[PDB]
RNA sequence: GGUUCUCCCCGAAAGCUAUUUAGGUAGCGCCUCGUGAAUUC
RNA sequence: UAGCGGCGAGCGAACGGGGAGCAGCCCAGAGCCUGAAUCAGUGUGUGUGUUAGUGGAAGCGUCUGGAAAGGCGCGCGAUACAGGGUGACAGCCCCGUACACAAAAAUGCACAUGCUGUGAGCUCGAUGAGUAGGGCGGGACACGUGGUAUCCUGUCUGAAUAUGGGGGGACCAUCCUCCAAGGCUAAAUACUCCUGACUGACCGAUAGUGAACCAGUACCGUGAGGGAAAGGCGAAAAGAACCCCGGCGAGGGGAGUGAAAAAGAACCUGAAACCGUGUACGUACAAGCAGUGGGAGCACGCUUAGGCGUGUGACUGCGUACCUUUUGUAUAAUGGGUCAGCGACUUAUAUUCUGUAGCAAGGUUAACCGAAUAGGGGAGCCGAAGGGAAA
């Protein structure tokens, strides 16, 4: 569908099937439980999850976040210098407190800026888990990040 | 590298006597300092037949935690943190907030 | 002391290879009394 | 000797049958949960 | 798994492929030529690391309370909120983290120079003799000397170099390689008694380890082996001057100190069971493991008449106590003194069956690798030619 922006208002094209599918409550729950079990160390509780089931869950969560406008697509999100204040200010003006900065490529300046903040977390598209996506109140993506998400989801 | 030393003007930050100034008499290895004139404790001194027979009630000084006191700036009239800096190869202490050497 | 240390002492076990394994367990479990005297 | 706390509905047997090789192998009408189910009884 | 066994339960291989976190050497070398190339050992100097340290920004105040780490209003900080301690739950009052520096000694991985160094390229040759087989006398290879292969061969003897031997998923045949005494081969993978850092849907004094402190303890045995209980110190010891009673004690009562003293060396909070005091009710004519219910009298608070409720409650009526073990348990047949704490997991590894959920005629990868759960990878297990006994 069409993903409305808030700064450039530039149209974005995303596959309807991978972002508009119904919300599979049962599938999402099983993946989340499996992810939590895998986090343990039993000091093994890891559970197998089918690749299609894992992918299907991510599509469902992404669709739900879009519907509940918890997902915001923006242009490049970078900080000129590795200072937490700059990141904090760039989020306060945006009125974001619990956000997940999912960027197309990991940037050291952004990574260092968000490392101290606990309500603010920065990750790459590869490093995404269902638990983090649901837990974080808002998720802001980049155009490149969305594009790479489209292809690897397929 | 101790902020509080043998002869320092300190002000209490917390406790029943917060805000009163004093001079540290000695510092214990357990992170405690003894400052005269604030932490008065009435100790019932048991009499002894030795050379000393003070008996009665003595007004001793009870040690307090190092973190409970701060060096008095003596210029801004308020407590201030103290750090270390190297000058001509000698480590010295300095205040903050218009930091100046001791 | 007389007929007690000559057969149940420290040197009574080190004289052969069989008694060496007996004093080996005293090293892992060091009690207050190693041997009688 | 002992299958442990609580709880709602339902719930196989006595001296027997075939009959060997004995503290047992095939096997029990009536009864239970699910399915099939024709006025069949 | 293809095989093997009274084909009873069991035990038990290889090539190819999917994954390269492997790096393939020296001697039999004469002669023209040596301190060569590739490397190691032993010293010094420079540069980069490991093992002891230092500097290192950032919250001032007020209300309640004895005391503030939390609350309200205004800010700084944030490559740093990993954790714990600092009078109550602490980024910024302390102890630890970014950034920036030092080398008198020792050690490890690339590079200048020096001494001793088993030593290359080109040309001219070679590709491993007390052995195989056979004879006499034994044992171990599951097999008693069998229809018997292969492995080891003391003493007395003895061949050959495409005219002799083995292998190509083993009759006979052909071509190539190979055909007996040499010398070496790192790391990863195995293993956790000691150090530092880090981690957790493990536990918190009958738990965990015999043992959280003076636990490899007191104590017992000839030695050895084996083998208990016990911190809930307080934020800071402010851990009772003086006076009274008494035995110049123990124990207890005042005062003083402290936010709190039935927490006073049994010392934060102090349950059940056992054993007492004060008040109220019943019993000295009551029915033998009698509890609830019905009923009268009395007491501390119903209550602007209201025998409304609880404990106690003379007397009446109904009923052969309870659990385990059994063809029965009211039994001269048998078992437990009670309370508190603790206590006999349905897990891991195959197969089979059921329920739940994603592409709709590509449903599924394990280990390893990976910005360490996604992506990438299909060599297997479970399926996609039914109908047809089978074909």
């Amino acid at each position: 569908m069409e993903l409305v922006l808030k700064d450039a208002q530039s149209a974005l094209t995303v596959s309807e099937t991978t972002f508009g599918r119904d919300f599979n409550e049962a599938l999402v729950h099983q993946v989340v439980v499996a992810y939590a079990a895998g986090a343990r160390q039993g000091t093994d509780h890891s559970q197998k999850v089918n690749k299609k089931m894992y992918r299907g869950a991510l599509k469902s969560i992404l669709s739900e976040l879009v519907r509940q406008d918890r997902l915001i697509v923006v242009e490049k999100f970078s900080v000129e210098a590795p200072k937490t204040k700059l990141l904090a200010q760039k989020l306060k003006d945006m009125a974001l407190e619990d956000v997940l900065i999912i960027t197309g490529e990991l940037d050291e300046n952004l990574f260092l800026a968000a490392r101290n903040l606990h309500k603010v977390d920065v990750r790459d598209a590869t490093g995404i888990d269902p638990v983090s996506l649901i837990a974080f109140d808002k998720v802001v993506m980049t155009a490149d990040a969305v594009k790479q998400v489209e292809e690897m989801l397929a | 590298a101790a902020k509080i030393r043998r002869d320092d003007e300190v002000i209490v930050l917390t406790g029943k006597d917060k805000g009163k100034r004093g001079k540290v008499k000695n510092v214990l290895s357990s992170g405690k300092v003894i400052v005269e004139g604030i932490n008065l404790v009435k100790k019932h001194q048991k009499p002894v037949p030795a050379l000393n027979q003070p008996g009665g009630i003595v007004e001793k000084e009870a040690a307090i935690q190092v973190s409970n006191v701060a060096i008095f700036n003596a210029a801004t009239g308020k407590a201030d943190r103290v750090g270390f800096r190297f000058e001509d190869g000698k480590k010295v202490r300095f205040f903050k907030s218009n930091s100046e050497t001791i | 002391v007389l007929k007690r240390n000559r057969s149940h002492g420290f040197r009574a076990r080190m004289a052969t290879k069989n008694g060496r394994q007996v004093l080996a367990r005293r090293r892992a479990k060091g009690r207050a009394r190693l041997t009688v005297s």
